[PDB]
RNA sequence: AAUGCGCAGAUACCGGGAGGAACGCCGAUGGCGAAGGCAGCCACCUGGUCCACCCGUGACGCUGAGGCGCGAAAGCGUGGGGAGCAAACCGGAUUAGAUACCCGGGUAGUCCACGCCCUAAACGAUGCGCGCUAGGUCUCUGGGUCUCCUGGGGGCCGAAGCUAACGCGUUAAGCGCGCCGCCUGGGGAGUACGGCCGCAAGGCUGAAACUCAAAGGAAUUGACGGGGGCCCGCACAAGCGGUGGAGCAUGU
């Protein structure tokens, strides 16, 4: 982005909650340009949810995203001496691509052999507080806090 | 654009060489003991070369401060 | 245990620490604080976010001398300078009125060549 | 970062004392001086200068080889002083190396008196004096009828004009006259020799053999800068997927 802003894209609505976060998730989640079984997963982590648990995917899904979601993180900086770790705020856009990026990720380091459960458990496990998603994040945020000695290069 | 308030004007009827006027003279210097400049007093090239030799002389006599402090920050 | 509620701070700005002294009311200190303090090392001791603890700490510090009223008075050029007052005013602690106190000399001693460059 | 200082209690803070050096603001776009150079305040002793009056003298003028004196800093001698700073030096770092730049120390010195030394980018790189040749404008300092006139000084822009150009232009680098100093291709070389001066360091004065075909001024177009400003590109960043490892294909 030399010249313009660089506007983001709008994905139209989930064809089974009509949400644009999961198609988000859903993109995500698939590789190779197989957006059919991605689908087929996430859908498949769905009833998983469900049939684990009383409540609505949907609720959860959205539910787990805000754990994940890093309120801070640091990115590089090159001054004139080196590489600071400079603290920065972050964006609501960059923790929605964060968070779901470090969902699908966390759960395909998971044991489970089939795609929908990891994806079902690191779903759930994240709602609730816990795995792999949530601690690259709770870790992400403190390494900021930590190098809050240099705040005070906030771009 | 840099002006305010004038000194040479809030006053009247003084003697420049009068270095125990110090409810005059004190006029003259910031909050800080620091003699104004001209842009500021509204001498002239001349008055403020005679106002500076008068102030200097009564802190000698320690009727005006030489230096004080900045109560801001 | 002195018992002293008004009292004085006086934040030593530098641009390689900050050192922040808190006195009884005729200058003599209860308790001090500074960047080494709160166990920093090199140049992050001169880094404002320390001079926001090294003033907290030296505040909490005097706050059981059952402090309650402070004058402050800032005295060096640096950073964290202001940062040592905002930590100040945030914690509680009265203030009761900010000076600049940066001591200068009337042209008297020959500096150090770092600080002269061309004089 | 580390030498370094700190539990023999530093740093930070308050009170008292000693000392040495420099004089913030005012203060510069300013002033004074022949130049070097001159900045807290007071007093004394001294130098130059500028205005008004149009009073006195009556060409008493200008320049000036040599002479004499002055002459930043560093340096030297004798004595004193010594805060801060600091060649040399002693350490710590940095680096390929680091006799450096950065850091912690530190002697001479920087200070004062007296006596030397006599140099400089001692520069406006522009000898002094006098006359003449549009103006505008800013400023310092006098005087008069003080919206304006009239001196002396400091800047800027500009008439004519000058200049290789840059630029100069009533504070000439214009137009003239007087007098002094100096130049005559680069190197060798401010060197050698001699002389004069110096306590010394050194200073003045100042060549030749030899060697080169340039050395050099200003300006033009570019290219370049680890110079500025402005701006692009999957250039980086943000992101996905790779190569680099394996086996094989293929080129080298
Ligand atoms: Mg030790
Ligand atoms: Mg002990
Ligand atoms: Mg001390
Ligand atoms: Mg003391
Ligand atoms: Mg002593
Ligand atoms: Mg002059
Ligand atoms: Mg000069
Ligand atoms: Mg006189
Ligand atoms: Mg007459
Ligand atoms: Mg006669
Ligand atoms: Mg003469
Ligand atoms: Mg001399
Ligand atoms: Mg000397
Ligand atoms: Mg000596
Ligand atoms: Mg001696
Ligand atoms: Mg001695
Ligand atoms: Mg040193
Ligand atoms: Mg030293
Ligand atoms: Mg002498
Ligand atoms: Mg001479
Ligand atoms: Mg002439
Ligand atoms: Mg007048
Ligand atoms: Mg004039
Ligand atoms: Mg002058
Ligand atoms: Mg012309
Ligand atoms: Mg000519
Ligand atoms: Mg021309
Ligand atoms: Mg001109
Ligand atoms: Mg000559
Ligand atoms: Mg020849
Ligand atoms: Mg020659
Ligand atoms: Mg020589
Ligand atoms: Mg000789
Ligand atoms: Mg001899
Ligand atoms: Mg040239
Ligand atoms: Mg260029
Ligand atoms: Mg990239
Ligand atoms: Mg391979
Ligand atoms: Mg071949």
């Amino acid at each position: 982005a030399r010249r313009r802003r660089a506007e983001v894209r709008q994905l139209q609505p989930d064809l089974v909650y009509g949400d644009v976060l999961v198609t988000a998730f859903i993109n995500k989640i698939m590789r190779d340009g197989k957006k059919n079984l991605a689908a087929r997963i996430f859908y498949d982590a769905c009833k998983i949810i469900q049939e684990k648990t009383g409540q609505e995917p949907l609720k959860v899904f959205k539910q787990a995203v805000e754990n994940v979601k890093p309120r801070m993180e640091v990115r590089s900086r090159r001054v004139g001496g080196a590489n600071y770790q400079v603290p920065m705020e972050v964006s609501p856009r960059r923790q929605q691509s964060l968070a779901l990026r470090w969902l699908v990720q966390a759960a395909n380091q998971r044991p489970e052999r089939r795609a929908a459960v990891r994806i079902a458990h690191e779903l759930m496990d994240a709602a609730e507080g816990k795995g792999g998603a949530v601690k690259k994040k709770e870790d992400v945020e403190r390494m900021a806090e930590a190098n809050r000695a240099y705040a005070h290069y906030r771009w | 654009p840099s002006r305010k308030a004038k000194v040479k004007a809030t006053l009247g009827e003084f003697d420049l060489r009068d270095y125990r006027n110090v409810e005059v003279l004190k006029r003259f210097l910031s909050e800080t003991g620091k003699i104004l400049p001209r842009r500021r007093t509204g001498l002239s090239g001349k008055e403020q070369r005679i106002l500076a030799k008068t102030i200097k002389r009564a802190r000698i006599l320690g009727l005006l401060p030489f230096t004080e402090k900045l109560v801001r920050k | 245990k002195r018992q002293v509620a008004s009292g004085r701070a006086y934040i030593h700005a530098s641009y390689n620490n900050t050192i922040v002294t808190i006195t009884d009311p005729d200058g003599n200190p209860i308790t001090w604080s500074s960047g080494g303090v709160i166990g920093y090392k090199g140049s992050r001791k001169g880094t404002p976010y320390a001079a926001q603890l090294a003033a907290l700490d030296a505040a909490k510090k005097a706050m059981a001398y059952g402090m309650q009223s402070v004058d402050v008075i800032v005295r060096g050029t640096g950073a964290g300078r202001e940062q040592a007052i905002r930590a100040l005013q945030a914690s509680g602690l009265q203030v009761k009125s900010i000076v600049d106190d940066t001591p200068v000399p009337h042209n008297g001693c020959r500096p150090k060549k770092k600080f002269r460059k061309a004089s």
